[PDB]
């Protein structure tokens, strides 16, 4: 149960609708990006610096 | 050995202050010489400066202005306490520090309670009073 | 250099940790009013 | 004033004085110098109108119906300087620095709330005559910015300098010869530049005392979140106080 | 109740009212804990990070007032919903620090514009310097930093 | 597995190279996280984050900085990135060393093993070593 | 005789539907307009700019939510730990967009709670009870108080106060990962091993009950109507069921006794819980969990990971992207 | 808003004080044991 | 002598707390013999003040 | 912007932008950080390499480093939200 | 004005008024039992069980 | 650290924080050699 | 039009609280 669609279509649409839940997906960014270099030796993922999902200053 | 983490003393060569701590003591083969002239001229260039950030103080009290004399004494003049007790080496000396201040404290306890002649006469306390000041050491 | 830190406080806590139950241990022998 | 400058700052906060401007005293007439440079300029807006449709008996001709401001105390400026320069016709104001943006969001009828930057970035003044006068007059262009520099990140995590460009959590979009241009103008986020007019007019001065002070009214252009929708004229109202010296 | 255990949860209430006030004097109150001898507090070590990096890029020419920040708030000098000018961040939250390094910058109305590009003195410098690298954040085997340091330092406040 | 050829490290402005007995390399490290540590930690500074302990960012100093000639003069004149004014007032030194507390105790050969750890780690480490968070 | 007499009386009476009591005073009318205004802002609430950012975040189901995604948004960054009632706020408006009713519903749930706690010593008072039912029930109290109070406290703001919702409690359990590492911290260690082993105990003690069950029914009707109400006869061979787990463990690791068996059902949890919110509590002030970043090397000094390591860079994951446009410093302070 | 204020310390004072003269109203002897 | 005379202080309040509270918890033990242990209070007792003596004297 | 023309002039193709890159980008310049690339951040829009010796305030140490660089140094088309981020974007090590 | 550091939030005068016939409503309430007793009859129990 | 008089003691005093812990160690001991009576 | 469901669940669900708590089968002694 990844999305709700309804919020997905909506989010995509209108760069102001915001909510707890669209939150959760990008701090599910950082999980899928920032440790699966690491996590799969086996895959070899080489991520430059300029791919890896960071905000603003940190 | 490289991951011994209790060798107090066993491990390096020169004497440590204290089986707890990194240092080396304040002995010799030091390169911070407290006797060095530039140190001495830094504490000296703060004392100079102090007399002529406290003659702009009654400009302030004559406008209304009570939150830039409460402020100027201690925007600059933070580094004044940390010189003049460094610099108070005789016996008399110490002593007529604290005239000073006790002169310099009666300012700043003027001028949250706004006081208008309390700033102005404790003021000229405290130049007469740095005036003793340097003039001996 | 035999790290004299570590012996000492090695015996002092040995004869602290055994200066408690010594109290106790000295009362049961003289079956005191424990 | 001097007034405000006699209280300490444990007295003046949390009560809400530091947001307002100066009253000025009394009325006469200053010179500027040749090396005359204004020195603290405030402008504080009482009054906030944004232009819409409105419901009159039978037509909906465009009006200002106001608003209330809902960021709480912070819409007014400070501290901006600028060197007052002479032409010969008319006596120019230029601005220099000081804080000279102040973004803040006021409601409307329906429960729409329009967000938008309060600015006098790079303002030209001119006014009729030389000196200062109680029926002086002078006004100027301002550019506003963006109301979001470019490294802002939307709720996808988009932006014009960093984030992504695509639907993120839609991968099934950018599938075929069209792509995701369908959704062209949510993946572009474009940096925006408009133009602001403001109207000063001083009406009391001190010359004694070297501050001057009046009404002043200000039109502008709301912001569009790079161009994610129409943004709509607001006009606003209020009084500064500026220092002359 | 006028009985042995009942005076005992008297006390019992009393002093846990004293045990949480004695907690939450030692994380706010630098008066009675200086930050020279108990170091920073968690609301000062949050502006003294706001008011190096307002250091740093002064001296490259930047005007800080008129920065705009990438929210569209300001990046270094900001209003607080009072009025008074404070500094820009998630320190905004903490606007009411009143720390002796700091009130010397301070007016009626904040932090003075015409005060901070004048007058920052250098042991404003060293003072925030050190307040940010000891911030009171640390760790139960006492490694300090955030959550995610590495293990080099040994500092928890 | 301290090799004697990854002990050795660069000494003077020419480019000669001599070798850090272990003593060196480990009271380099005890000092380093005491005294320098709280900022320079991994080699990124934390109050001014342009101006790093790199090896690139070390040689790209006005003058360069990779010598264990050249640390231990910053250490006792630190001049700014491009050496032209010193910021003896700010950074902590030898020459301004009245003010911090913690550099009144200090020797030759400790400040020989400091910038020993500053030049050793980013033979250690090849990518950690100031590279920030992306690095840990 | 007195009006107050014949008022006290009514007020403490057992014989009333619910008993109120003094303590019901001062419940009821809280955890009412903590029910009555949680209903309206779950439902009908304009979007609130909690990062101060004056990015307004939608929590209300008029707004496009459902029943995961809605939730009443904490204050605003701008706010912070001031106290913002409706009257200091100017309008209601200005008060919905400032995350309003967060601190309406909190502290007077927090009163609510801890006086629904006082009323449940006070029932036990008046009816001859032992009186510490309330003493059990501190616990989820103290981890109310956790999150909604003291980690706003201690982090300066109610902004990183936990969102009164479904999804945004998993935005508060991810965002507290990463700053303060509570899986390591040893507090959330013993509170999984209290609910773990709470849920074991009650599945544990509820199957030798059921198991060592008397012969009352017929196998046609229901195994509960066995059970007179108010009987005196024991409904369990309570023998039967300390010989099967006597055996099924070994014999010594056996309660015979029901009461200190009835007694350590209401330790291991409650005090796996207490235990737990003073996790919360002092990681409120950033006493972090353990730290093993970066602590195996080699004899050359390479780092060598370790599961830590790898954990790490699951919460420099969260770390970089929490609040995503709000922070302008390296260093996440708050 | 100043009239909302007035109507909020009017009820909490009323149920505050209802519980201060509650516990003062000889409580501990409201047991089942005797009176 | 500082360093030889609190050596000497340890030394007897490590014969005193094994001794002491075997003294107390045996029913006569206190009363038979105090008059033995008050002697080692008063020289217990004097040997902080001389410890202080020669702390002031050394400063 | 989806498709912005001259990323790589702005940090990372060793021929630096002037009105559009961060002051990051003089670090890797020896000389100019952080005085002479104070000053040719600071200042408005420029178009070419030899309005950056217009720059009121110049040495000629700091017309020195100019010198050396102006090879490295170009000018392009400034685009007004990389010209905002030019202290600070945000980014650091 | 929030943050202003003003006795039990008192604001404006008006405010008094309320807090004062608010403890003292329910104060009479309570004097029309438990006050007008006799203040000198002790007990040497726990607990006392004098009077309505 | 220490007084240069006190120097010697130096491992003693390190110990002595620890011993507050040990009396409540000891009331479990002495509840054990009484025989939990 | 879907938030409408919602709502009928909840208060929906807060009907047959009402109802378990105040018209509950009284259990009774004999
Ligand atoms: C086990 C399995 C589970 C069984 C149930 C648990 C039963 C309790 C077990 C206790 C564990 C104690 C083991 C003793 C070793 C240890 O701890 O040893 C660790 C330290 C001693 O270690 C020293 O710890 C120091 C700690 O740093 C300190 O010193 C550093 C250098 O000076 C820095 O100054 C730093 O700022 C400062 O914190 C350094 O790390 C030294 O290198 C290291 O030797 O013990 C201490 O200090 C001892 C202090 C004891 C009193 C602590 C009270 C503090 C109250 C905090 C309460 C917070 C409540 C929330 C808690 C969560
Ligand atoms: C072995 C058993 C034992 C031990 C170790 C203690 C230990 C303590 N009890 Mg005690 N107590 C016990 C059994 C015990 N009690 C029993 C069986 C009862 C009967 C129910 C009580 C009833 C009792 C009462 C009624 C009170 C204590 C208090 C205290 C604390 C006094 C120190 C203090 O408050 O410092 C902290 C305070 C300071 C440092 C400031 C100085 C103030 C002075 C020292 C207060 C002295 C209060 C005095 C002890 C209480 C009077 C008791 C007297 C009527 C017998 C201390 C923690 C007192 C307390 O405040 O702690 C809960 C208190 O009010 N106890
Ligand atoms: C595990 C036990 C334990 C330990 C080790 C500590 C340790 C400490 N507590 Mg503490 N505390 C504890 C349990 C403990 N607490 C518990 C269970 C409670 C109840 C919840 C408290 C409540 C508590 C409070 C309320 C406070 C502390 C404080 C402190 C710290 C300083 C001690 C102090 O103030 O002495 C206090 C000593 C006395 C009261 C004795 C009398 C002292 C006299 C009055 C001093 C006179 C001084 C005078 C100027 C000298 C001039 C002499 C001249 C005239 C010649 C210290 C870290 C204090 C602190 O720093 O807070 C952060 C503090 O305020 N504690
Ligand atoms: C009776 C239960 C109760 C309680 C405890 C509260 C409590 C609160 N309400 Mg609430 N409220 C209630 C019922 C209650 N409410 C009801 C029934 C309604 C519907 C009308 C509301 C509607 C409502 C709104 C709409 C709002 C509140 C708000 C508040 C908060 C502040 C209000 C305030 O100023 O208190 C006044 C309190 C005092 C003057 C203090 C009284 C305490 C006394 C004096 C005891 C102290 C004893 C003293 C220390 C002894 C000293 C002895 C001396 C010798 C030293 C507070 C958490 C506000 C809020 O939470 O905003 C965030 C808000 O906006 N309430
Ligand atoms: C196997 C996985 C696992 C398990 C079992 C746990 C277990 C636990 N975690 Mg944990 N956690 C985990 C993984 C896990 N964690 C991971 C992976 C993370 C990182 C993302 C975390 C991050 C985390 C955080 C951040 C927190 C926990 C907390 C907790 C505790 C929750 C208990 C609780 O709050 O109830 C206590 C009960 C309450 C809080 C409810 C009080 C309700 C009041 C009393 C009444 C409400 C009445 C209601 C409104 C109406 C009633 C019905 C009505 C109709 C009448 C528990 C010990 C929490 C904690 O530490 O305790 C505070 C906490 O804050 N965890
Ligand atoms: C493969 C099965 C398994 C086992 C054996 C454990 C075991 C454990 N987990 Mg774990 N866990 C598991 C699966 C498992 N987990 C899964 C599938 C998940 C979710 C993905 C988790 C998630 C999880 C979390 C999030 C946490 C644990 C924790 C724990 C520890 C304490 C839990 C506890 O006390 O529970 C309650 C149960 C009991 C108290 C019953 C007793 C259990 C003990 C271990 C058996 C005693 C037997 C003894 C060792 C033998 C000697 C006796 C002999 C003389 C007869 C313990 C090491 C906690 C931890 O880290 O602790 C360090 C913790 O934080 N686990
Ligand atoms: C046996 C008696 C006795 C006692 C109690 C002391 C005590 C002291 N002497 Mg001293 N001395 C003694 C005999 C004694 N001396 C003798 C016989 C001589 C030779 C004639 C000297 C000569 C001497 C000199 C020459 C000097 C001292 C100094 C000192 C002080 C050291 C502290 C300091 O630097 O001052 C600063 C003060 C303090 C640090 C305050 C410490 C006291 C605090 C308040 C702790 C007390 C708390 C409380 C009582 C403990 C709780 C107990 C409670 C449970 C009951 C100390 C108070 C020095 C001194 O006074 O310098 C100022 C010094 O230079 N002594
Ligand atoms: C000869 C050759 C070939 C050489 C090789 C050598 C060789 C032979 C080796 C083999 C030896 C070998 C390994 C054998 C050892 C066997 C062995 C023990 C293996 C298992 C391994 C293993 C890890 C076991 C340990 C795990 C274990 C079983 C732990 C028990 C946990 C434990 C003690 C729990 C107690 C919990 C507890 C207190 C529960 C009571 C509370 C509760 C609510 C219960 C409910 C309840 C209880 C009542 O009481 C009654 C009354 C009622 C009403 C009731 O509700
Ligand atoms: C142990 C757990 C911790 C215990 C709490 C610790 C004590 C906390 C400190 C309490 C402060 C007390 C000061 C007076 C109250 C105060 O000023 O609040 C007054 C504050 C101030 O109120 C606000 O003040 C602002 C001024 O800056 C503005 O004017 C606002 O308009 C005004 O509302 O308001 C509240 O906090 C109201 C609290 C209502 C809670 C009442 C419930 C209490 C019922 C308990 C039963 C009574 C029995 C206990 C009494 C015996
Ligand atoms: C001050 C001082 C001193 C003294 C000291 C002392 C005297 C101490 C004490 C201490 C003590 C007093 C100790 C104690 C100890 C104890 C112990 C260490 C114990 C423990 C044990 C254990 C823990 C066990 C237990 C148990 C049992 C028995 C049975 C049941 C179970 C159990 C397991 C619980 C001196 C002289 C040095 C000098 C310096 C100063
Ligand atoms: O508000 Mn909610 O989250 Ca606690 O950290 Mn800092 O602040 Mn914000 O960031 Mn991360
Ligand atoms: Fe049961």
């Amino acid at each position: 149960a990844y999305d709700f669609v309804s919020q997905e279509l909506r989010a995509a649409e209108d760069p102001e609708f915001e909510t707890f839940y669209t939150k959760n997906h990008l701090l599910d960014e950082g999980i899928r990006a920032w440790m699966a270099a690491q996590d799969q030796p086996h895959e070899n993922f080489v991520f430059p610096e300029e791919v890896l999902p960071r905000g603003n200053a940190l | 050995s490289y991951s011994e983490g209790a060798a107090y003393g066993t491990d390096q060569a020169d004497k440590l202050y204290s089986p707890y701590s990194v240092y080396s003591p304040e002995g010799e083969k030091s390169l911070y010489k407290p006797d060095n002239a530039e140190y001495l001229a830094r504490k000296k260039a703060v004392l100079a400066e102090t007399k002529n950030r406290l003659q702009k103080i009654p400009a302030y009290v004559d406008k209304k202005e009570w939150f830039n004399v409460k402020d100027e004494l201690t925007r600059y003049m933070y580094e004044t306490r940390g010189a003049v007790r460094s610099l108070s080496s005789s016996v008399t000396q110490k002593e007529k520090a604290e005239v000073f201040f006790r002169a310099l404290e009666d300012t700043y306890g003027a001028a949250t309670l706004k006081k208008g002649d309390a700033v102005k006469a404790s003021n000229d306390k405290a130049i007469a009073a740095l005036d003793a000041f340097t003039a001996t050491l | 250099m035999i790290n004299w830190q570590v012996i000492g406080q090695l015996m002092s806590t040995a004869v602290i940790m055994l200066a408690g139950p010594a109290v106790i241990v000295l009362l049961a022998l003289k079956k005191g009013n424990l | 004033k001097s007034q405000i400058n006699e209280l300490s700052y444990l007295q003046v906060k949390g009560t809400g004085l530091a947001n307002r401007c100066a009253e000025v005293v009394g009325e006469d007439s200053i010179k500027p110098k040749p090396g005359a440079k204004l020195v603290d300029m405030c402008i504080e807006p009482k009054a906030w109108a944004v232009e819409e449709e409105v419901g009159k008996a039978g037509k909906t001709e465009k009006k200002f119906v106001n608003s209330k401001v809902m960021t709480r105390q912070t819409y007014t400026l400070d501290a901006i300087e600028g060197p007052i320069t002479v032409d010969g016709g008319k006596i120019t104001f230029n601005e220099k620095e000081g804080i000279d943006y102040a973004a803040t969001t006021v409601q409307l009828p329906g429960g729409e709330r329009v967000p938008f930057l309060f600015t006098v970035k790079d303002l030209v003044a001119k006014g009729n005559g030389d000196t200062f006068k109680p029926g002086f007059q002078m006004g100027g262009d301002f550019n506003t910015p963006s109301y979001r520099t470019g490294l802002f990140l939307d709720p996808k995590g988009r932006g014009g300098t960093t984030g992504y460009d695509m639907a993120v959590a839609l991968p099934a979009l950018q599938l075929g010869e069209e792509g995701d241009a369908e959704l062209f103008g949510e993946n572009n986020k474009v940096f925006d530049i408009t133009q602001g007019r403001i109207e000063m007019e001083v009406n009391k001065v001190n010359a004694e005392d070297s501050e001057i002070g009046g009404v002043f009214v200000a039109t502008q252009l709301s912001d569009t979140d790079m161009g994610s929708k129409t943004p709509k004229k607001v006009l606003t109202k209020g009084i500064f106080y500026a220092k002359v010296d | 109740v006028w009985s042995g255990e009942a005076y005992l949860s008297y006390s019992l209430a009393a002093i846990s009212l004293m045990g949480f006030t004695a907690a939450l004097y030692s994380w706010y109150n630098n008066t009675a804990y200086p930050s020279e001898l108990y170091g920073p507090t968690g609301p000062e070590a949050s502006q003294a990070q706001a008011f190096t990096f307002l250091v740093r890029d002064q001296r490259l020419g930047a005007n800080v007032s008129s920065a705009q920040g990438p929210t569209g708030l300001g990046k270094y000098l900001m209003r607080s919903p009072s009025g008074e000018i404070i500094f820009g961040g998630e320190t905004m939250r903490f606007w009411d620090l009143r720390a002796p390094w700091v009130e010397p910058l301070r007016g009626p109305n904040g932090l003075d514009i015409n005060k901070i590009k004048n007058d920052i003195q250098p042991w404003q410098e060293r003072r925030a310097a050190e307040y940010m690298t000891h911030a009171p954040l640390g760790s139960l085997n006492s490694v300090g930093g955030v959550a995610t340091e590495i293990n080099s330092v040994n500092y928890v406040s | 597995d301290l090799d004697e050829a990854t002990r050795t490290v660069v000494v003077d402005n020419a480019g000669n190279t001599t070798v850090l007995t272990p003593e060196q390399v480990k009271r380099g490290k005890r000092l380093f996280n005491a005294t320098c540590g709280a900022c320079h930690v991994g080699g990124i500074t934390k109050t001014n984050p342009n101006v790093g302990l790199d090896p690139e960012a070390l040689s790209l100093a006005t003058p360069r900085r990779d010598n264990i000639s050249a640390l231990v003069d910053y250490i006792k004149n630190p001049t700014t990135y491009d050496g032209l004014e010193s910021i003896a007032e700010v950074h902590p030194s030898i020459k301004s060393a009245d003010i911090y507390p913690r550099m009144r105790s200090l020797t030759d050969e400790d400040l020989y093993s400091i910038a020993g750890h500053i030049m050793l780690s980013p033979k250690i480490a090849s990518e950690k070593w100031g590279g920030g968070k992306i690095y840990y | 005789v007195s009006l107050w007499e014949r008022f006290c009386a009514w007020i403490t009476s057992t014989e009333n539907r619910l008993y109120i009591g003094w303590f019901g005073c001062l419940m009821f009318p809280t955890l009412l307009t903590a029910t009555s205004c949680f209903i309206i802002a779950f439902i009908a609430a304009p979007p609130v700019d909690i990062d101060g950012i004056r990015e307004p975040v939608a929590g209300s189901l008029l707004y496009g939510n459902n029943i995961i995604s809605g939730a009443v948004v904490p204050s605003s960054n701008a706010i912070g730990m001031h106290f913002y009632p409706i009257w200091e706020a100017a309008s209601i408006d200005e008060w919905l967009y400032n995350g309003g009713p967060y601190q309406l519903i909190v502290l007077h749930f927090l009163l609510g709670v801890s006086a629904y706690m006082g009323r449940e010593w006070e029932l036990s008072y008046r009816l001859g009870m032992r009186p510490w039912i309330f003493v059990a029930f501190s616990a989820p109290v103290a981890a109310a108080s956790a999150v909604f109070l003291v980690y706003p406290i201690g982090q300066g703001s109610f902004s990183d106060g936990m969102p009164l919702g479904i999804s945004g409690t998993f935005n508060f359990m991810l965002v507290f990962q990463a700053e303060h590492n509570i899986l390591m911290h040893p507090f959330h260690m013993a509170g999984v091993a209290g609910v773990f082993g709470g849920s074991l105990f009650s599945a544990m003690h509820g199957s030798l009950v059921t198991s060592s069950l008397i012969r009352e029914t017929t196998e046609n009707e229901s195994t509960n109507y066995g059970y007179k109400f108010g009987q005196e006869e024991e409904t369990y061979n309570i023998v039967a069921a300390h010989g099967y787990f006597g055996r099924l463990i070994f014999q010594y690791a056996s309660f015979n006794n029901s009461r200190a068996l009835h007694f350590f059902l209401a330790l291991w949890p409650v005090v796996g819980i207490w235990i737990t919110s003073m996790g919360i509590s002092t990681m409120a002030f950033n006493l972090n969990g353990f730290n093993f970043n970066q602590s195996v090397v080699d004899s050359q000094g390479r780092v060598i990971n370790t599961w830590a390591d790898i954990l790490n860079r699951a919460n420099l994951g969260i770390e970089v992207m929490h609040e995503r446009n709000a922070h302008n410093f390296p260093l996440d302070l708050a | 808003m100043l009239t909302l204020k007035i109507l909020v310390y009017t009820t909490v004072i009323f149920f505050v004080s209802l519980f201060i003269f509650g516990f003062l109203s000889s409580d501990p002897s409201r047991n089942p044991n005797r009176k | 002598m500082i360093t030889l005379l609190v050596a000497l202080l340890v030394l007897i309040s490590l014969g005193l707390v094994v001794t002491v509270p075997v003294a107390l918890a045996t029913p006569g033990e206190w009363e038979i013999a105090k008059g033995k242990f008050n002697r080692f209070f008063q020289i217990w007792v004097f040997l902080v003040i001389v410890i202080a003596a020669a702390d002031g004297i050394s400063s | 912007v989806i498709d912005y023309e001259n990323i790589g002039y702005l940090g990372g193709s060793s021929i630096v932008d002037i009105n559009n890159a961060n002051v990051r980008a003089y670090l890797k310049m020896p000389g100019m950080y952080p005085t002479v690339a104070g000053k040719i951040v600071s200042h408005g829009p420029y178009s070419g390499v030899a309005d950056l010796y217009k720059i009121p305030g110049l040495s000629s140490a700091e017309a020195d480093v100019i010198k050396k660089y102006e090879s490295r140094l170009t000018a392009k088309t400034p685009s007004p939200d990389y010209v905002i981020d030019r202290i600070n974007n945000g980014l650091y090590r | 004005t929030e943050g202003t550091n003003e006795w039990f939030g008192v604001d404006d005068l008006r405010l008094l008024a309320v807090l004062f016939l608010g403890h003292w409503a329910i104060l009479s309430l309570w004097l029309g039992s438990y006050g007008d007793s006799n203040e000198d009859e002790d007990f040497f129990g726990e607990i006392d069980y004098s009077a309505r | 650290r220490l007084p240069e008089a006190y120097v010697v003691f130096s491992p003693i005093v390190d110990v002595l924080p620890i011993i507050p812990v040990f009396f409540l160690l000891l009331a479990f001991v002495w509840q054990a050699a009484i025989g939990f009576r | 039009m879907e938030a409408l469901v919602y709502t009928f669940l909840l208060i929906g669900t807060l009907m047959v609280i009402f109802f378990a708590v105040f018209f509950r089968e009284t259990p009774r002694i004999l």
